[PDB]
RNA sequence: GCCACAGAG
DNA sequence: ATTTTTTTGCCTTCCGAAAATTTTG
DNA sequence: CAAAATTTTCGGAAGGCATGCTCTGTGGC
């Protein structure tokens, strides 16, 4: 009902960043892309969607 | 969306030239706005319908919409597919500047993307003009509630 | 009537005067303009918008009748296109619209 | 940009402009004091300074801000005034005379924390990450909030369709006098009304009171060659004939017969009408001679705007347009308060001087300066009170504003940051949807699109964007001379009949003359601005509907820098960015080089801005520096806010100021009335560029 | 609709925003009959049926000449003639004119004379600027009229204005099926017992548009307490 | 001659045609015997040709004046530096090119030229003397047109 | 880009005090030809207030209304135009002498507008005659009030109007502007550097 | 105690 | 003793002024 | 018949009300 997809993207970006060891960016009209974080997650043995 | 945009541009061309047929109770601008709004609502409904029929079972927004516990088909369509036209006080986005909505669009522009149609889903991220138009609609809702 | 006095570019007004004849006179400077035998008129052409003939296009492929047009002194046509229409209540006769085929000048009756 | 112009620094700039420059204007407005008894006695304020003596090389000592916080004192610096007067028969002058204590804004040029390193911040028990921009009064830290008003010295046209009337209002605001004038429509006729005038005056009579004495000239100025405007306005030409007024003296008698202005001296009715037309009808336009052309053309332009509004109701001005609104910072408000305080001080001092001089038993003339202090404290007291209570009551300007200052919120670091840069709306009681409470598209990039509270103040109080600047006032006479040089024919030698056959030029809303080629004039003025010959905050914009080119010079306008695009290519290249990153060629060098320029809302109207480099067509005029400027400082905490719904972002802007966390580096040396701290704060995993820019990750 | 409609119904508001009268036509399946009925209720100004208005000054006589047109009247099919326009000019009491002055010249010209230190010029200027705004046909309170084709295909004539009685007394309009969303108008025309149905129906329609689903016994109680 | 004493009727143009008649009215006032950039370029070329022919027409004609509008600060000239009101003698030249454009060179700076606002009223030049023995004010001629010189930047 | 012909520009007359009159009511062109210049009978000029007053005798044979003027205006047969000379900088009145354009500085430009002094005189006479039948340290004036007072108290100067003096003026202007030629000093860019 | 803003749902 | 506003809509009662109608000469 | 008294109609101004319901804090007079 509230449609906060940005929250899910924040969760995946944070998970991939803490597995990779670097803080991520959720900058408006930009920021860290979802494909890179999915690649980081799948390289660490986790699911691409978190 | 490209088909709808091309048709809307055709209506803009006919309106600018002057051979646009008018509704029985409306003038040229009113019938242009009504036809464009109907076309954009139709394309939003079509994209939403092709979106909902494709989502597989055990999809959590789909389950929560089927139950009626929270959400609806429209919210799922807005998250996964086109958000749709932004409507302020029953009309499209008013001309905040002189004869246009934003300086990022040409003067006397009545294209769907220049007057409050958000192509992008909430998953794909909104462009700055679509972000501003959605902010206008949300602010109208907030003020009305307040 | 928008006219201005050529001497001082002030607005001209029309007064009756002692003689009872109207003149374009200036209340600022000694100037008058008599209009005896001279016509003055300030025409305000009101805008005219196109109107659709609400009865036009209805006299096509309809039966004819032998009714003399009221302009008998100018022409003597007899055949006229006629049709019936109900524009009134249901308890009073349904009116007839009929137009002459030679002189136009459409007219109706009950 | 944030290293030079910033977001919190705007307040500082205004306070700086109040201290270095505008105090001299306030002083020179009412610098002279006479005596009722002795005609040879006169007092003259020749200079003014704050927190510095003319003799001492080093600025005087002030208590540190944290000491003022702890001891419930007022962080302030004395006001020094140089005064020339007469003591007996010889004129004598005295410098560094204290007349009060100005509470100085923290981190301004008069503060102890100006350009101080982190070690000196640690020595003074002050956090280096404190935004500054507030006043410590009686121990409490209060912020003078930004006020939003309709544009001053500009004609604003509005209509009531349900009542059927139209009007054009001008709010003249000048250091000499402040007034409001209306040109209204009543019963199909046009009248001019003012607070000083008892009854509404027909527009023909007030136009005849000025230099215009012809009805044809009046009708040609108001209407021109358009037949519909003449048909609408011709009714008002008959009211001059109905009331048998035909010369300038008759109209001056008629106007002066119904003036309610109380005067100290008895004055002739003709002279009263001359005074009312010269100084009272339009306050910011004054005439010092027998020529009334500028005033006449101003009233004629107002009447023409009224007529154009009556012909079709779509030619009105939008009150919600950001280009029609100006922002008063702390400097302007403290100026408008200190003007009243200094006027009251001058009146009290003149009364005391007249009281002492009426006694003839003293052979030796006394020293007037010995009686400064017994009045001077009043200034300080009043000054402190106007920042302490927050009540803003000034009977001279009929101003009864409340809640000008607010206690600075210390619930979080971002809470104190967002209390700074907050706009207070003019209409606090407007409960109508899509009025002042709507999010206008005009505030794109100037005001935050998400930072507004939920509740009864939704849409009224609002916050600034990230990369914005608020213009400060600067002189317009060089701009006027430049206009005359560039090819503008002056208003005093052009034809009244052919004034509407070509574009007019409006300097600060005042019709200065006519221009044959408006586009070439605008291009030349932009070239002069980009080269650096005039100030970069002067705004040029051509309105084709009114056939005018407007040059705005005064302060209060919201601005925004943008990258210039010429011939389909962005003027900022890779070598410039490499130079900027290497250490040289900062934002000021970008301004002088002509790569970026400041656009206000009105100039943004006459523009075509590209959001990205890949979207540039040859017709584009400017390029966006970066898009997330459109979100403010508080809204910048949201990660991926373009994937969210807008009310979620608004609720986050509301609740981010209530989050519990670290306040400042000196939070354990502070004694605050209520302070929430978190034991183990952590910086966010998903950051934002705004988070790094405002140092939120240092105090999360 | 919505909350403002409820607000303006539950109080005896003499004037409301957007009042609609839904007249049912006697002949519902002809566009021409619908248009000629619409011409009887939709107000037509003098400016809509005139070529020019002008002020003429002669040697000793001063008047205002109006040239009406017959082509526009014939094509729009108004049941209006020249003498009807003259008597409509005389019936405008705000112009301060009487039938002794209005005269007919030709089949198109109408002359309004003026007779009496400067009163005649002012009075003729006032008359010239007020004359093309008089109402020669239609009801004085009807803002506009439209012809709506319903779902079943039959045509109805729905107007904005406050003259319910004049609409339902107009020939071509069934007076026994003409209604109005305005409630005090229905109370004045048809009585209190029809005002009660108007209240109940309007509140029920407003609630049902938003899908509130209130049981109409509460609405009946509210209407009974009001009436 | 008495036709000038007829009540003057002001110029009336319909509202939809006011933006189109401005060219015709502006050309009729003189009565010789980027889309906006192109329009102003055409207007500037026409103005240059009109200024050239009007300058050629008033050669040695008595009581014929034309008003120049130069910048209030002329370029500095070496003293025989000098104040703006102290200039005397030749200061520059009006030059005509093969394209028909006109340029006013003063000192070392070239500047544009345009005929500016069109006045519908009569102007004359009046000399003035406030000599106490006999104060006189003689007419010298009528102003026929106006030109404006602006810096080339 | 090459120049085909040049017209020299000369400046002279630093003490001429040349004024320019601007009649608000009199048009420049009637029909298609220049209009006839009005005949000036009297001229007055207040020196310290720069007030110009020009009297033009209007025709009494046609369109005069002798009754009104002889009754309530004391038979005024001339129209007077009043103006204030506004000091405009950068205006030069120029003529041509064999493709040589000579410029003379313009001191003031006056917007002459019709004046109705007889109406004010009649009004003040009526006020005095209706007030005398049955009646029923102070100089702090600054700005426009002081200017109006000093314009009211100061007396007009009856200037001797004359025509056909253009030949002597042209001779002295050409003679004063022929001996000297001034050498250019400022660079093109230095002029653009300040007061563009 | 009175005002004044600030927030919560 | 110069001199801004700072919501927006709805409602009844009053109170001259002018219009409409009847009533005296 | 038209002058004079009586009554009705019609405006603009003058009043009034609304501008949620609860709750928690501070700061200054
Ligand atoms: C110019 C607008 C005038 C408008 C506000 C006036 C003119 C016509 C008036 C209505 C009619 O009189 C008929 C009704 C009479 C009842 O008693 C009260 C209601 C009723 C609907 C009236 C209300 C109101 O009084 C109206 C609409
Ligand atoms: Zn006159
Ligand atoms: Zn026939």
């Amino acid at each position: 009902s509230r449609m906060t997809v940005g929250k899910m993207i924040e969760l995946i970006s944070g998970k991939a960043g803490v597995l990779n060891g670097t803080l991520e960016y959720g900058t408006c009209f930009g920021g860290s892309k979802l494909e890179d974080m999915s690649k980081i997650l799948v390289d660490q043995g986790f699911n691409y969607s978190g | 969306v490209e088909i709808a945009y091309h048709k809307c541009d055709e209506l803009i061309t006919l309106f600018n030239k002057g051979e646009l047929e008018t509704q029985p109770g409306c003038n040229e601008e009113q019938t242009l706005e009504a036809k464009i709004g109907g076309l954009l609502s139709k394309v939003r409904e079509e994209v939403g319908d092709v979106c909902i029929n494709e989502l597989d079972n055990w999809n959590a927004p789909l389950i929560m919409a089927t139950c009626g516990s929270k959400g609806s088909t429209l919210n799922v369509s807005q998250m996964v597919a086109v958000v749709g036209q932004q409507i302020i006080s029953g009309n499209r986005v008013p001309d905040g500047f002189q004869d246009r909505s934003l300086p990022h669009f040409p003067k006397n522009s009545k294209t769907p993307q220049s007057k409050g149609f958000v192509r992008n889903s909430f998953f794909s991220g909104l462009s700055p003009p679509e972000f501003l138009f959605h902010a206008i609609s949300g602010r109208e809702g907030l003020v009305d509630t307040a | 009537m928008l006219s201005f006095c050529p001497s001082c570019n002030n607005m001209l007004l029309i007064t009756s005067g002692d003689s009872g004849v109207y003149t374009l006179a200036c209340r600022s400077c000694p100037y008058e303009f008599p209009i005896e035998g001279i016509e003055i008129y300030d025409r305000k052409k009101l805008p005219r918008k196109e109107v659709d003939d609400v009865l036009g296009g209805g006299w096509d492929n309809v039966d004819q009748t032998k009714t003399q047009c009221p302009n008998y002194d100018t022409c003597g046509g007899e055949s006229a296109y006629f049709f019936q229409l109900q524009i009134r209540s249901a308890d009073e006769p349904m009116t007839t619209f009929y137009k002459c085929v030679n002189c136009g000048h459409r007219w109706k009756e009950n | 940009f944030l290293k030079v112009k910033g977001l919190v620094k705007q307040h500082l700039d205004s306070f700086n402009y109040f201290v270095d420059t505008d105090l001299k204007k306030i002083i020179k407005a009412n610098q002279l004091i006479l005596s009722d008894v002795d005609p040879e006695f006169y007092l003259k304020y020749v200079d003014i300074r704050v927190g510095k003596k003319s003799s001492s090389s080093t600025k005087d000592y002030l208590t540190p801000p944290h000491e003022c916080r702890l001891r419930d004192m007022t962080y302030s610096a004395p006001i020094y005034v140089d005064i020339e007067y007469t003591r007996g028969r010889n004129i004598i002058m005295h410098k560094d005379v204290e007349i009060g204590r100005m509470p100085i804004m923290l981190r301004s040029n008069k503060c102890i924390l100006y350009d101080a390193d982190e070690s000196k911040m640690a020595k003074l028990n002050e956090c280096p990450l404190d935004p500054g921009g507030y006043f410590i009064v009686n121990g409490t830290e209060k912020v003078i909030l930004v006020q939003e008003q309709l544009s001053k010295n500009r004609i604003i046209v509005e209509a009531d369709e349900k009542k059927g009337i139209v009007q054009a209002s001008v709010t003249s605001s000048t250091h000499e006098r402040k007034s409001k004038t209306y040109v209204i429509t009543k019963n199909g006729k046009i009248y001019l009304k003012h607070n000083s005038i008892a009854e509404e005056i027909p527009i023909a009579i007030v136009l005849k009171a000025c230099g215009i004495l012809s009805d044809l000239e009046i009708m040609q100025l108001v209407c021109g060659n358009d037949s519909s405007y003449q048909d609408i306005f011709a009714v008002n030409l008959e009211e001059s004939s109905k009331l048998d007024i035909y010369t300038q003296q008759q109209a001056l008698e008629y106007i002066g017969a119904k003036v309610k202005t109380m005067r100290r001296q008895k004055l002739t009715i003709l002279q009263e009408g001359i005074e009312a037309i010269a100084t009272t009808v339009i306050a910011h336009l004054t005439v010092e001679a027998l020529d009334f052309r500028e005033k006449a053309l101003y009233i004629a332009m107002m009447t023409r705007r009224v007529v154009m509004a009556m012909y079709n109701p779509k030619m009105i001005d939008d009150r919600d347009y950001v280009g029609n609104k100006r922002l008063e910072l702390a400097g302007q408000l403290i100026s408008l308060l200190f003007e009243d305080l200094f006027k009251k001080f001058n009146n009290d001092f003149k009364l005391s001087i007249d009281k002492v001089l009426k006694k003839p038993n003293r052979a030796m003339e006394y020293d007037a300066l010995l009686s400064i202090n017994v009045h001077s404290n009043n200034i300080t007291s009043g000054l402190n009170r106007a920042i302490s209570t927050g009540n803003w009551s000034l009977k001279r300007f009929k101003m009864e504003r409340a809640g000008v200052t607010h206690v600075l919120s210390r619930l979080s670091y971002i809470s104190a940051l967002g209390m700074m840069t907050r706009i207070s709306s003019q209409f606090e009681k407007s409960r109508k949807v899509s009025g002042p409470r709507a999010l206008q598209p005009s505030q794109f990039g100037m005001l935050c699109t998400a930072d507004t509270p939920e509740g009864e103040a939704c849409g009224l109080v609002k916050n600034l964007a990230l990369m914005t600047h608020i213009t400060t006032d600067d002189e317009e006479e060089p701009i006027k001379k430049l206009c005359y040089v560039l090819g503008v024919e002056d208003i005093t030698l052009i034809d009244s009949a052919s004034l509407h056959l070509n574009y007019g030029v409006y300097l600060n809303g005042t019709l200065i003359g006519s221009i044959r080629f408006p586009t070439k004039f605008v291009t030349q003025f932009r070239h002069l601005r980009r080269t650096g010959k005039v100030s970069e905050f002067i705004s040029i914009y051509s309105n084709s509907h009114q056939m005018a080119v407007h040059i705005a010079t005064d302060g209060g306008r919201i601005c925004r820098p943008l990258i210039i695009v010429s011939d389909g290519q962005s003027r900022v290249k890779d070598i410039h960015l490499r130079k900027l990153l290497d250490g040289e060629l900062d934002f000021d060098d970008f301004l002088k080089l002509g790569l970026v320029e400041y656009l206000d809302v009105n100039e943004e109207n006459d523009s075509y801005i590209a959001l990205y480099e890949k979207d540039i067509v040859p017709s584009m005029t400017h390029l966006e520096i970066e898009p997330f400027t459109i979100l403010g400082a508080v809204a910048g905490l949201i990660p991926y806010p373009h994937h969210n719904q807008s009310p979620r972002n608004t609720y986050q802007c509301a609740m981010g100021k209530q989050a519990i966390g670290a306040i400042a580096y000196n939070q354990f040396k502070r004694i605050d009335t209520l302070l929430y701290l978190m034991t183990y704060p952590q910086q966010p995993m998903v950051k934002t560029k705004t988070i790094e820019l405002i140092d939120y990750d240092k105090l999360p | 609709l919505g909350v403002p409609r409820i607000k303006e119904i539950i109080n005896a508001s003499k004037v409301i925003s957007t009042p609609i009268i839904n007249a049912v036509l006697v002949n519902d399946n002809d566009e021409r009959a619908a248009r000629v009925v619409k011409g009887r209720v939709e107000k037509t100004l003098l400016s809509d049926v005139a070529f020019y208005v002008q002020d003429v000054y002669k040697d000793n006589l001063s008047f205002i000449q109006v040239r009406i047109d017959l082509g526009t009247i014939d094509k729009l099919q108004l049941e209006l003639t020249i003498e009807d326009i003259a008597v409509a000019i005389t019936r405008a009491s705000k112009l301060k004119i009487q039938a002794s002055d209005v005269n007919i010249i030709g089949k198109d010209r109408i002359a309004i004379n003026v007779f009496p230190e400067n009163d005649v010029f002012y009075r003729m200027q006032q008359l010239r600027r007020a004359l093309p705004d008089v109402v020669v046909k239609g009801l004085p309170d009807i803002s506009r009229a439209v012809i709506n084709i319903r779902d079943d295909g039959k045509r109805e004539l729905l107007v904005e204005g406050y003259g319910l009685r004049d609409v339902m007394c107009t020939d071509g309009v069934i007076g026994s099926r003409t209604t109005t969303n305005h409630v005090l108008e229905v109370f004045s025309v048809l009585g209190i017992e029809a005002a009660r149905y108007s209240i109940i129906r309007e509140i029920n329609y407003t609630m049902s548009n938003h899908g509130m689903s209130v049981d109409p016994r509460h609405i009946q109680l509210l209407g009974d307490v009001m009436t | 001659r008495i036709e000038q004493l007829f009540p003057v009727r002001p110029v009336r143009v319909r509202h939809e045609d006011v933006e189109t008649v401005k060219r015709e009215i502006q050309e009729a006032l003189s009565e010789k015997p980027g889309k906006e950039a192109a329009a102003e370029l055409e207007l500037l070329n026409a103005d240059h040709q009109h200024i050239l022919r009007k300058l050629k027409k008033m050669n040695n004609k008595p009581e014929r004046f034309m008003v120049f509008q130069l910048p209030t600060r002329l370029p500095a000239f070496e003293r025989p530096a000098l104040s703006t009101r102290e200039l005397a003698g030749k200061v520059g030249s009006i030059r005509v090119h093969k394209s028909g454009k006109l340029s006013v060179k003063i000192g070392n700076v070239v500047m544009d030229i345009g005929k500016g606002a069109e006045t519908t009223f009569l102007q004359d030049v009046i000399a003035l003397s406030i000599a106490d023995d006999a104060s006189s004010a003689e007419l010298l001629g009528r102003v026929d047109g106006k030109i404006v010189v602006t810096p080339q930047i | 880009d090459p120049v085909i012909e040049e017209f020299p520009l000369k400046i002279s007359g630093e003490e001429e005090s040349l004024h320019v009159f601007q009649y608000a009511n009199r048009p420049r062109l009637v029909g298609r030809k220049p209009a006839e210049h009005p005949f000036i009978s009297a001229a007055r000029y207040k020196p310290k207030s720069h007030l110009w007053e020009i009297d033009i005798p209007l025709d009494e044979q046609a369109f005069y209304n002798k009754d009104k003027a002889e009754s309530e205006w004391n038979g005024v047969n001339v129209q007077t135009l009043k103006g204030v000379g506004v000091e405009n900088n950068g205006q030069y009145a120029a003529f041509v002498k064999d493709m040589q354009v000579y410029l003379v500085p313009i001191e003031r430009v006056a917007q002459l507008k019709p004046f109705f002094k007889y109406i004010d005189d009649a009004n003040v006479t009526r006020k005095q005659e209706d007030a005398r039948r049955n009646p029923n340290s102070q100089n702090r004036l600054t700005g426009s009030l002081l200017a109006h007072k000093v314009a009211d108290e100061e007396a007009n100067i009856e200037l001797t109007w004359a025509e056909g003096t253009f030949e002597q003026f042209k001779d002295t202007i050409v003679k004063e502007a022929e001996d000297k030629t001034l050498v250019a000093l400022e660079k093109q860019e230095d002029y653009i550097d300040n007061l563009v």
